């Protein structure tokens, strides 16, 4: 007898399985994606933009900032101490 | 006016630094520095969800926060070798500590009543040693009013006057006689090495603030 007509119906597969969740995500994550993320830091500009470029960015944590940042604090004393003394 | 005043203006900039620049302009993937302020994060949320876990721990965990923090710049900063008295002008440091734990004992009085007195009956221990047992937990309660502060005070004064008592006594050392002044570095080393004690201590003692204000708040939010 004569065939049900379902094959030829199809209109909530589209909520039926779940990478439908994700391509409603990553069609707007993706089509407004950029190829490259904008910055790692870059401000503290007066001379020091470059002071934070050499030490504080993403390049690398040594211990150059540290013993540069404990400098300026012994100079404020140490200088004081002569004004102390 | 202060120099002191000066001092305190300068651990808020530094702070500012550790989520101003520190940061990589809030970068997901994370840098070696902002790594560092991860951890830190980590090892307070799992310690204040630890401690003052319950319907309420996130509500507290900013205060536990800049807890750590402020303490944790302040026992580097006073380890600098010039560089003020902050944690060595105890009365600062033992004020706050009183301050916190009144703020405990009125939020607890607040939150929980005149059962609030309740937390200084311990247990349903046998009738003929309950009064005692209540005037030794108010007497023990008001103990922690002032054991928070000393502890953080006195480990950081200790330190200071220790180093610097050792390095008038090496000085006196090194100006005596040559045959003194051969033999002049060992006592140095010393020195040395109590001040990468010194460090140590400050900030495992800028962990134990941290979490006795938190033990002190586990035991004012949930009764007993």
């Amino acid at each position: 007898v004569s065939t049900l007509i379902p094959p030829k119906v199809v209109s909530s597969k589209n909520i039926g399985s779940a990478p439908n969740a994700k391509r409603i995500a990553n069609v707007v994550h993706f089509y407004k994606s950029l190829p490259q993320g904008p910055a790692p830091a870059i401000k503290a500009n007066t001379r020091l933009a470059r002071y934070k470029a050499k030490y504080f960015d993403g390049d690398n944590a040594s211990g150059k900032p540290l013993w540069h940042f404990a400098l300026g604090i012994i100079a404020f004393g140490y200088s004081m101490e002569y004004y102390f003394h | 006016l202060t120099t002191f005043s000066l001092y305190t203006i300068i651990v808020l900039l530094v702070i500012t630094s550790l989520y101003t620049l520190t940061n990589n302009n809030n970068k997901i993937i994370g840098s070696r520095w902002l790594i560092s302020q991860e951890a830190i994060y980590d090892t307070i949320m799992n310690m204040t969800k630890g401690q003052i876990g319950g319907k309420n721990w996130g509500l507290y965990f900013p205060m536990i926060f800049t807890l750590f923090m402020f303490i944790f710049i302040a026992n580097l900063i006073s380890m600098i070798p010039y560089s003020f008295a902050l944690s060595a002008h105890l009365v600062f440091i033992i004020s706050l500590s009183i301050v916190i734990w009144l703020g405990n004992t009125i939020l607890g009085l607040y939150k929980h009543g005149w059962v609030f007195f309740s937390l200084f009956v311990p247990a349903g221990t046998p009738l003929p040693l309950v009064p005692l047992l209540v005037i030794i937990e108010t007497l023990s309660y008001f103990a922690r009013a002032i054991s928070l502060g000393l502890r953080l005070g006195s480990n950081i004064l200790a330190g200071h006057l220790l180093m610097v008592i050792l390095a008038g006594l090496t000085f006196n050392f090194m100006l005596i006689n040559l045959f003194t002044l051969v033999f002049g570095f060992v006592p140095l080393a010393m020195i040395l090495a109590i001040m990468m004690l010194e460090f140590a201590i400050g900030i495992i003692q800028g962990y134990v603030w941290a979490i006795l204000t938190a033990s002190y708040l586990k035991d004012a939010v949930y009764l007993h």
